[PDB]
């Protein structure tokens, strides 16, 4: 009855875990939002459609 | 202004020591009182106490690093001579 | 490094100048500049020594005058447009003898022979290197040293290999007083006027260092009086302690 | 658009573009001549070497190279 | 009540140098930090009287540094003030640091206190070296190429950071310029860096060199701290003054009076004397970008230092294997400076390895497992069972 | 940040085994007596830091007696220090004071916080 | 409590722009504060990154600011917005301090907050006159030179004082470099004066438009006051950016584009155009020593109004005659301005007399007597006797 704590739990860290993922999601569009215009960059940031 | 967290240091009357009692103090003007009569036999019997206290704390540290760095030199100006350049040879190699 | 490599090390020769009180020798700065202009500038420049400082320094006005006004410096154009050249005078610099690099580097073998306005401060050792530098040449490398053809050998150079001739002989300048001239006179001379070239504040920096150092003992011995009597309060302040009564 | 403005104003200007390439003379270096100019900030060795140069430099065996290249 | 507390402006000179409550018991090493304060305003009015003769083209630098120190009237006192001080200021503010490691300063409740100073002296650091760079002098080119090909060595991004830092493809006009903006700028930001530090100080006072509490006996600033401050302050003075006047190029380096040549490599590029220990860990490494990690770990292995010493009592005053690894450790930092100091040599590599090592191992190893067993040990003196 | 407990546990491990004991009991108070917070007139639990609300809480649990007694060595001790000497033969805390008086409230409180968190993060007998 | 309360560092945050209590009904004149502490970050930043290509030799400053207008990548925005919005700086100082001047926010007890806002103002007119000074066109050697002849009107000491200033015996090299060196650091006073300024702002909070107290409906300074701030932000930038990108040459002298020539005058020697209501006070008086003593005297009689405003209602808001002679002052001031624009001539010389006496008297004739006369008319209308 006891559980995993650092004082963070375990059930604590998978309760935030799901939208941790998302987090990073959203930094890495924030990463392509302030990172073209940088032509090293531009190597894969242009594929689909934006060219 | 806004109230802040708890601190660990007060201010002059409320400082946040634990309550005492009992405890007198004593102390004289320093018009009436000489200063610097306590520095012949101070800095020579004090000054030896503090220092036999205390030296040798600091004396096998630096002579551990020093006796270190002389042999490592000693050993440099060796291996870069007439004498130890086939030591050179193999050691850089 | 071998000690090859790194040159060998420049002894302690006791300088005129050495010491928290002693001043150069401004007659020695004198008769280093007459070596200079003789010996040196034909192949040395000393682009950062203007001529007003030798004034009061190592030469009189007139002096400094009649030895600038023997060369020729860049005017400003006439009413034509036309470059055109004037004497020298008091506001300008003691100009090189070699008009750009290449001229340099052609003139010497390839190698650029270094300005001299810092060179005595921009060397380890400093005055003795340069002293050992110009007395140093041995008359025949030692046995087994293969020198490169137009490169000269002397051991406190870092490497050995030194492309400089040794140009320091008995008697090649008179000196103006009768000093006699030596090989080591000239070269103790030399290195006294390049000293004063890289650190023309030297006397009155001495001097300003007495005087602060003076001052700033006496403020501190003062100091240490007035912490030890304002603190008097409290390194002798005492303290008794009954414990109080334990029905409270 | 004010982090690229206040960002791209620290890099390389135009002018420091300009002088990024040098345009050297094959016609104009001799034979037996070594050039070194300072190109890009930098020294830069130029040979016209002989064919009995480039013989003595491709049988080199790779052995004797702690990194072994071959010529072209 | 009084005007210097009733007062808006005089309530922050009150609170914090006049009425601050300082424990009574703290020695001469409580005395650096109102030093470092004197010799940073040192810096920063010797840094303006001399900036105002000081052109920053990469042709005009060197000539301009000359400039002041021949034309210039008192103008060797500022530039050797100001060369001098940075290096009395780099020496104060490790004797800082090492009141702050001895003393135990860093642990709770004074983390952001410690923060703070570790972020203080990576500004300082800056500060230094772009100062350093500004005087373009052989020493002052090739250490700014080395520094900078350092930030080459990251992955994928690094050219173009490089390429952005140089301002060109080299160190040339707009770095020389760019290193002078930037050098006049980041003092005001470590001024800025003091303040917060000044506050995070001042919301629990300072420590003392028992380790205990220091709420029971609290004497003023007043004229107590303010006297013995102003015995150090004219002790340094004394010795700033010595240094500047009879001996002031000894710190330095003589190559950097030698103008900047790109073409000719120096025979030994080393930095200003109090980077060497940082340029020795970063150069034991046999890798570029574990190198420039390494250097920079070096500093951030202060940051997790108060999550590490896990001795109850604070401080090093009444423990013995701490104090004796303690000044294994500072020994070590200097030991670190002389091999930096010296060329890529054997046995030089193999000692700025272990030396290296040493230096992490403390911070990481032998502070917890030492004051685990002197925990242990002071426990087990006194209790019987 | 040693958590008391631990320290105890490891303590009475070397104290109730006769071979630990014997071996590192001596070198402990030879520790001891070279530390020298004994020549400023402190005891060691006058020593441990008290900047933490565990500790805080142990210094509210403590008698008023044995209170005054810690705040009278605490402002000697910083007096002492003040003047570069050490108190006289006399007025050193002798072995046998040297009690660990302020040792039970701390683990008590340790005892207390550790259970509140222990049971701040259970979870249920299903 | 909260971690925003709790911190140290956050808890300035907290108090200052998050918790602040502000006064609800305080409309969009009580936004110029934080619209000038925008502009100037805006001027700090684009001075940085403008100053890292610049060089402040007399014989290089015109290339160099032309290096930044054409070969420096985005140069001429940076430019554009450094001139342009300094030009918005002082244009939002003016809007400022007439809102100080209309609700009456000068009188007790905020005139130490009005001191500081003095003091600010004159920092600011330095800094503005130094940077322009910086570029060295025609008009800025010719105004240095016209500036320091003033300072060498003082009687006695005057010419040494120049000769100090110049560094030199006029306007050259070394005035130049240490006017770089002035400019590039009184603006870090300046940000030291706006803190002192809040701190003395937040010792007594707001006034409000009606002038009563607003200690009854008090509404926090988050998401009502940091969004109507971000409404006038976003005009503001609006309009700066109509006159950097659409119009930049507008505000400015187009003789300034001629490289600074000692031995041509210009035909008319004008300041940029918020200097010319001072520069118009000074020209109006037939003496050099007086009119520099009336040129800082228009200045230090804003520091004599909180003890003339006799009204004992707080602010023009609800009385009729001062808020008429207040719109007197202000269309005199720009009366100054157009007077200073044009030569010394007849009528202007006569007109530039009477705006002078009419600015004077508005600070210390007008504003007693007609508060006097207005409390009088507002007690004897509703007490009958
Ligand atoms: C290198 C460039 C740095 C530039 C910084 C300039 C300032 C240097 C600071 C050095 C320092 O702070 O060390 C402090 C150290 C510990 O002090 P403490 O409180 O434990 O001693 C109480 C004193 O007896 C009270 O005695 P009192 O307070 O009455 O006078 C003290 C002394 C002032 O001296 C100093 O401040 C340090 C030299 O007055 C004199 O009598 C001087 C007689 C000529 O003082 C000592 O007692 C020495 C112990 C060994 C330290 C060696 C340092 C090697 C790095
Ligand atoms: C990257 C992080 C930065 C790290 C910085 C690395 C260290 C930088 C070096 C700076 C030198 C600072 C020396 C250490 C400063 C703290 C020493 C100290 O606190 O002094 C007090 C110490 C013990 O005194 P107590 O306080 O314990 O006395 C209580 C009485 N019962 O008294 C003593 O034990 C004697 C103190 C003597 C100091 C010796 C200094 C040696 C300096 C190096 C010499 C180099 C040449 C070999
Ligand atoms: C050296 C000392 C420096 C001194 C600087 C002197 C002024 C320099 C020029 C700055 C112009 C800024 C003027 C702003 C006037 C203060 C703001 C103001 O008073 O507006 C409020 C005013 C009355 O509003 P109430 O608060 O009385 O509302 C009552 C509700 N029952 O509402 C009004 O009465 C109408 C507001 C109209 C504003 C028009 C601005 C005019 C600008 C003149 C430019 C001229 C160009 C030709
Ligand atoms: C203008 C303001 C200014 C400030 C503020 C300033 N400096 Fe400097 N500093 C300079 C200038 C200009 C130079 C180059 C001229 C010189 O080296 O004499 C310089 C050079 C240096 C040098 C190289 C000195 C030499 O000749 O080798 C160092 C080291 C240095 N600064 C450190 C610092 C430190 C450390 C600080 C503050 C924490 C600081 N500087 C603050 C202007 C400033
Ligand atoms: C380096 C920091 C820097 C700061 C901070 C700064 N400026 Fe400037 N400023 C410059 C430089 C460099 C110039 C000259 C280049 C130019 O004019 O484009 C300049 C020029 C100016 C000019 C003349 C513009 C022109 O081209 O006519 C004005 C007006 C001015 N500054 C006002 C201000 C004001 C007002 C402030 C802040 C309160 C300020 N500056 C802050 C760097 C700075
Ligand atoms: C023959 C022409 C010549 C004359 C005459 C000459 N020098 Fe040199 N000197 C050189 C050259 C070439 C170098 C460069 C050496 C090198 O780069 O290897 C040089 C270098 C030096 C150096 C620097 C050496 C080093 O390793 O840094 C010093 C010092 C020096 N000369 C002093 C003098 C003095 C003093 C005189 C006048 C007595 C003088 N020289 C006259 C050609 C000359
Ligand atoms: C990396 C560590 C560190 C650096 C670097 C540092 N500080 Fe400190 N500073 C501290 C610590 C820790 C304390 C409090 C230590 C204590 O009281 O036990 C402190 C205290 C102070 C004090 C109070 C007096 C004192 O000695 O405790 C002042 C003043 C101060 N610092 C100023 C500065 C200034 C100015 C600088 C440089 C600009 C600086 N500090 C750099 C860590 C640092
Ligand atoms: C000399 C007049 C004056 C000048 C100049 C001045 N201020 Fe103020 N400032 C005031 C007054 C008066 C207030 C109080 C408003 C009131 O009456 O309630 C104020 C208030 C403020 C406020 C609070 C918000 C507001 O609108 O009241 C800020 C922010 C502020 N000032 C910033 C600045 C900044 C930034 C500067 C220039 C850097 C500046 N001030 C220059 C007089 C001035
Ligand atoms: C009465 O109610 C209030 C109120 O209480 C407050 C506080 C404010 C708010 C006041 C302000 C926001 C003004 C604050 C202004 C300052 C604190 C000035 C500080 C300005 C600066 C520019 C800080 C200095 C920082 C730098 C110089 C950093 C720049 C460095 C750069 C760009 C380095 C670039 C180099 C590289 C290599 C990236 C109000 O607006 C307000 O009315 C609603
Ligand atoms: C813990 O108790 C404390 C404590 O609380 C404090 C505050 C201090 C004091 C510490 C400091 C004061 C350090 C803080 C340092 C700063 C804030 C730096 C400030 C310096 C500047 C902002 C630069 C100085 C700038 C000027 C003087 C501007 C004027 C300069 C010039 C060149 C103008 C000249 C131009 C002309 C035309 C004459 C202590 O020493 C101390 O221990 C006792
Ligand atoms: C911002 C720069 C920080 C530098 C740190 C400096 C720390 C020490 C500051 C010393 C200030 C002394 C003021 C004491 C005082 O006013 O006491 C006054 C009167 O004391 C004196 O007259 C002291 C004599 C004059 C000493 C002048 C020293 C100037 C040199 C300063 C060098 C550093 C700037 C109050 O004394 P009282 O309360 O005991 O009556
Ligand atoms: C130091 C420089 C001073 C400049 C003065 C600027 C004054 C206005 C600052 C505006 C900050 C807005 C933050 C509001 C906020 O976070 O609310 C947050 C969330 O709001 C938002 O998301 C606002 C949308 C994003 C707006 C971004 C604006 C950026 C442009 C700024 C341009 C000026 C720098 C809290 O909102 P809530 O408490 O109502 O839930
Ligand atoms: C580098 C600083 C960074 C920011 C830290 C802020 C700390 C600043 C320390 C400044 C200490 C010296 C300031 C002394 C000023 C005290 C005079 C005073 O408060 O009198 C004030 C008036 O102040 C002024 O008018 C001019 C102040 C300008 C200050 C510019 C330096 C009297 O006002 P009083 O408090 O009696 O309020 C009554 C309301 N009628
Ligand atoms: C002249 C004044 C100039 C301006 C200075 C005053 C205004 C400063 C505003 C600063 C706003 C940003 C600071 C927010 C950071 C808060 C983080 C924090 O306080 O956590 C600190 C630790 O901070 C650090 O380690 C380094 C902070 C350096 C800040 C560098 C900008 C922990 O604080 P605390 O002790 O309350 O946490 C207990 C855990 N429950």
């Amino acid at each position: 009855t006891g559980l995993h704590f650092g004082r963070l739990s375990l059930r604590s860290l998978t309760a935030y875990a799901p939208n941790l993922m998302l987090w990073g999601g959203a930094s890495m569009l924030g990463l392509f939002v302030f990172t073209e215009g940088w032509p090293k960059f531009q190597d894969t940031l242009y594929k689909k459609i934006p060219l | 202004g806004p109230p802040s967290g708890k601190t660990y240091m007060g201010w002059w009357g409320h400082m946040g020591g634990p309550k005492q009692k009992g405890i007198t103090s004593y102390a004289v003007s320093p018009y009436a009182q000489k200063p610097l009569q306590g520095i012949f036999h101070n800095a020579v019997f004090n000054s030896f106490r503090r220092f036999k206290s205390q030296f040798l704390y600091v004396l096998i540290p630096a002579g551990i690093y020093w006796y270190w760095w002389k042999n490592g030199n000693e050993y440099n100006e060796f291996l870069y001579s007439k004498a130890g350049r086939e030591e050179l040879e193999r050691v850089n190699v | 490094m071998t000690a090859a490599e790194h040159g060998l090390h420049a002894p302690a020769y006791a300088w005129s100048h050495n010491g928290p009180f002693e001043t150069f020798d401004h007659a020695s700065i004198r008769r280093g500049y007459q070596v200079y202009r003789e010996v040196c500038a034909a192949c040395h420049s000393l682009d950062r020594v203007a001529w007003r400082t030798l004034v009061g320094v190592s030469h009189t006005n007139e002096e400094v005058r009649n030895m600038a006004e023997e060369f020729e410096y860049d005017d400003e154009p006439d009413e034509q447009g036309n470059p055109k050249k004037r004497p020298g005078k008091l506001s300008d610099y003691i100009p090189g003898p070699y008009p750009n690099e290449q001229a340099a580097r052609a003139a010497n073998q390839g190698a650029l022979p270094p300005d001299l306005s810092l060179i005595v401060k921009a060397r380890h050792g400093g005055c003795d290197y340069i002293f050992s530098l110009l007395t140093g040449y041995p008359d025949e490398p030692p046995a087994g040293v293969a020198l490169p053809p137009g490169s000269n050998y002397n051991p406190y150079f870092p490497g050995g290999s030194i492309a400089m001739a040794r140009v320091l002989f008995d008697d090649m300048v008179e000196y103006e007083d009768g000093t006699p001239a030596t090989t080591s006179q000239m070269a103790k001379d030399v290195t006294t006027f390049l000293n004063w070239c890289a650190e023309p504040e030297h006397d009155e920096r001495k001097r300003l260092g007495l005087k602060t150092v003076i001052i700033l003992s006496s403020l501190y011995l003062l100091s240490i009086w007035v912490k030890k009597f304002k603190w008097a309060g409290i390194k002798t302040r005492k303290f008794v302690f009954n414990p109080p009564k334990p029905r409270k | 658009s004010t982090v690229e403005t206040f960002i791209s104003s620290m890099t390389a200007t135009a002018d420091v573009l300009a002088m990024a390439k040098v345009e050297v003379n094959l016609a104009a270096i001799p034979l037996g001549k070594n050039v070194v100019v300072k190109w890009q900030g930098k020294p830069v060795f130029i040979r016209h070497r002989t064919p009995h140069e480039i013989q003595e430099a491709n049988s080199v065996d790779m052995s004797a190279l702690k990194d072994p290249q071959t010529d072209a | 009540m009084a005007f210097r507390k009733s007062n808006v402006y005089l309530s922050l000179v009150n609170s914090y140098i006049i009425d601050s409550p300082q424990p009574s018991s703290i020695n001469y090493w409580w005395n650096m930090g109102s030093l470092l304060g004197l010799c940073l305003v040192i810096q920063i009015v010797t840094g303006i009287f001399m900036a105002m003769h000081y052109s920053s083209n990469i042709e005009l630098a060197f000539s301009s540094v000359e400039h002041i120190m021949r034309d210039v009237h008192n103008g060797y006192i500022l530039r050797y003030l100001h060369a001098n001080g940075a290096s009395f200021f780099f020496m104060v503010m490790f004797m800082h640091m090492a009141k702050g490691l001895y003393y135990g300063s860093y642990r709770s409740p004074r983390v952001t206190l410690w923060n703070v100073g570790v972020i203080i002296f990576i500004l300082t650091i800056a500060t230094a070296f772009l100062g350093y760079c500004c005087v373009y002098g052989q020493m002052s080119h090739w250490g700014a190429t080395v520094i900078t090909n350092l930030f080459s060595a990251i992955p994928f991004v690094g050219n173009d950071i490089v390429s952005w830092l140089w301002g060109g493809f080299s160190v040339s006009n707009p770095t020389i310029q760019r290193f002078f903006a930037l050098h006049y700028l980041v003092p005001f930001i470590i001024a800025a860096m003091v303040i917060m530090h000044l506050m995070a100080l001042h919301i629990h006072g300072s420590s003392n060199p028992l380790g205990i509490t220091g709420n029971l006996d609290r004497i003023p600033m007043h004229s107590y701290f303010i006297f013995k401050d102003l015995v150090t302050v004219f002790l340094f003075m004394l010795i700033l003054a010595l240094f500047v006047f009879y001996s002031p190029n000894t710190l330095g380096h003589p190559d950097n009076y030698i103008p900047g040549n790109p073409l000719v490599t120096p025979a030994s590029i080393v930095p200003e004397w109090y980077l060497l220990p940082f340029y020795a860990i970063l150069r034991s490494i046999p890798d570029k970008l574990l190198g420039v990690i390494t250097m920079f770990a070096a500093i951030l292995v202060l940051l997790v230092l108060p999550f590490t010493d896990r001795s109850v009592v604070r401080g090093n005053t009444f423990k013995v294997l701490s104090k004796f690894f303690f000044f294994i450790f500072v020994f070590n930092f200097v030991l670190l400076g002389q091999i930096g100091a010296c060329h890529v040599e054997v046995p030089y590599v193999l000692m700025g390895q272990i030396a290296t090592f040493i230096y992490f191992a403390y911070f990481l190893i032998i502070v917890p497992v030492i004051s685990t067993i002197e925990n242990v040990l002071f426990y087990i003196g006194r209790v019987n069972k | 940040p040693q958590s008391f407990t631990s320290i105890a546990r490891i303590g009475d491990y070397i104290l109730k085994s006769p071979v630990l004991s014997k071996l590192c009991v001596p070198v402990a108070n030879q520790f001891i007596n070279l530390a020298g917070y004994k020549k400023l007139g402190l005891k060691f639990d006058d020593l441990i830091a008290e900047e933490n609300p565990i500790m805080q809480t142990a210094l509210r649990r403590l008698p008023e007696d044995e209170s005054y007694a810690r705040a009278y060595r605490i402002i000697r001790a910083h007096q002492t220090e003040l003047t570069h000497h050490l108190l006289p033969r006399n007025e050193w805390i002798k072995a046998q004071e040297d009690v660990p008086y302020l040792l039970p409230y701390i683990l008590e409180a340790e005892a207390a916080a550790k259970e509140k968190d222990e049971l701040d993060n259970i979870e249920v007998s299903k």
